[PDB]
RNA sequence: AUGCGCAGAUACCGGGAGGAACGCCGAUGGCGAAGGCAGCCACCUGGUCCACCCGUGACGCUGAGGCGCGAAAGCGUGGGGAGCAAACCGGAUUAGAUACCCGGGUAGUCCACGCCCUAAACGAUGCGCGCUAGGUCUCUGGGUCUCCUGGGGGCCGAAGCUAACGCGU
């Protein structure tokens, strides 16, 4: 069971309740699928470089997680049945290759 | 010209969220710049093209822009 | 008719003709012109001169709605692109800024034999 | 896939003596893991012929090693196929 | 010119459906036995290169037949069908034009499953191993990192070979 990065872009028009409702709906799914959570980074509001679902912006989640490889598809499948879930992009974690010094 | 590698210090070119760096690698039409211009190596540019594309799907980078003043 | 102080000038410059449409700031047509709209027919509608006439016609028709400045948006590469542009500059009607927004597939549909000859 | 501890399990399980990594029996066991895993893959992915070419090759490499043992020591040759349950 | 347009088309803005293909990166680049392989993500899986010099102990090479893979077009059953387009329907052209050009258009192109088994299936060069100057460009490892040292891709070309053209670690 390996280490991944879950990206979620959320609807940018949510009050603390609808917003943190989604999040707990997410933490739920995540647990339910086998994912313990290393680091996190809620960067929330960012201005999209092109309109996603008609909206000039999007709300950015970012978990780092370990989970069972065979569930990773099945999680992100589910993770995105929501409407305020606009992108799910789950990526195998990676040594940070660099340039310049 | 200048080389887009010569403008920076250490950056993780696998980091698909760093728009401020990643963005300096696109044209004004927002297209992945050639190595002629980026001054990266083959190996590096291979990993860049991969990360930019990711950024794109995430909504953090353009696929195209309109050229200004043609 | 309505006052539109400024808006947009679309040059659609093809190999076969040039059409110009002028719109309000939201992109709803105000007036248009073309090589056919001036007197020309068929082959001549191409030609840089047709382009000029047409741009000028479209502009003058539009100054009628009290329009006074525009953003230009060019599309195609065709015998008359730049005459249409120089024409709007020289039309009075102040040209705020030119953009090329010619469309291009990110590799899409098979083209007609005509535009494939490079195998 | 096949993890270091999965492999290592199987090496120990077969090694003629402590620290043996490259005996004919170790080889034949390691091959058999691979073949078996690969066979499973192909019954579900019938289309993946590029891999099936891998398979033909492993199976070849197996049969060749076995022929070797069978000729050098018909005894441990028999030990290995009992243990693995194959070639006959 | 056929054609489409006042049942308002072309151009322009907004919303939707759908099918097919992946711009830039892109290379003189990479991968695969060949056919061949190009948006991105996961999972399942094949090959292969380097270093260490640790294990086995010649277990090797090739390979009639067999078996498997095999571009395009084509066949069967069932889907799909945007764009393209044999046939075909028109418009031009022409001495004529069963064509080149133009407007339409079905099969097909797409998917699943089963067939077909062909090709300028080409490096027109079977597979393995050993030996025989170098220079320069390049992809990818390792080192004590000017360089040295593996494994790919190129060109120039010692010796030599070739009817010549060329070939030439």
């Amino acid at each position: 069971m390996r280490r991944y990065e879950v990206n979620i872009v959320l609807n940018p028009n949510l009050d603390q309740s609808q917003l943190a409702l989604e999040k707990e709906i997410i933490q739920r799914a995540l647990e339910n699928y086998g994912a313990r959570v290393e680091k996190v980074e809620e960067l929330g509001l960012r201005r999209l470089a092109y309109p996603i679902a008609k909206d000039p912006q999007g709300y950015f989640l970012w978990y780092q997680v370990e989970m069972p490889e065979d569930r990773v598809n099945d999680l992100a499948r589910e993770l995105r049945i929501r409407d305020n879930v606009r992108r799910v992009m789950v990526v195998k974690s990676q040594e940070p290759f660099l340039a310049n010094a | 010209k200048a080389k887009v590698k010569a403008t920076l210090g250490e950056f993780d070119l696998r980091d698909y969220r760093n728009v401020e760096v990643l963005k300096r690698f696109l044209s004004e039409t927002g297209k992945i710049l050639p190595r002629r211009r980026t001054g990266l190596s083959a190996k590096e540019q291979r990993i860049l093209a991969k990360t930019i594309k990711r950024a794109r799907i995430l909504g953090l980078l353009p696929f195209t822009e309109k050229l200004v003043r043609k | 008719k309505r006052q539109v102080a400024s808006g947009r000038a679309y040059i659609h410059a093809s190999y076969n003709n040039t059409i110009v449409t002028i719109t309000d700031p939201d992109g709803n047509p105000i007036t248009w012109s073309s090589g056919g709209v001036i007197g020309y027919k068929g082959s001549r509608k191409g030609t840089p001169y047709a382009a000029q006439l047409a741009a000028l016609d479209a502009a003058k028709k539009a100054m009628a709605y009290g329009m006074q400045s525009v953003d230009v948006i060019v599309r195609g590469t065709g015998a008359g692109r730049e005459q249409a542009i120089r024409a709007l500059q020289a039309s009075g009607l102040q040209v705020k800024s030119i953009v090329d927004d010619t469309p291009v597939p990110h590799n899409g549909c098979r083209p007609k034999k005509k535009f494939r000859k490079a195998s | 896939p096949i993890t270091k501890e999965e492999k290592q399990k199987v090496i120990q399980e077969f090694a003629r003596f402590p620290g043996d990594t490259g005996s004919t029996e170790v080889q034949v066991a390691l091959l058999t893991l691979r073949i078996n895993r690969l066979s499973e893959h192909l019954k579900v992915h019938k289309k993946d012929h590029h891999s099936h070419r891998g398979l033909l090759m492993m199976v070849g490499q197996r049969r060749r090693l076995l022929r070797y043992l069978q000729r050098e020591d018909p005894e441990r040759y028999r030990a290995l196929i009992e243990k693995l349950g194959i070639r006959g």
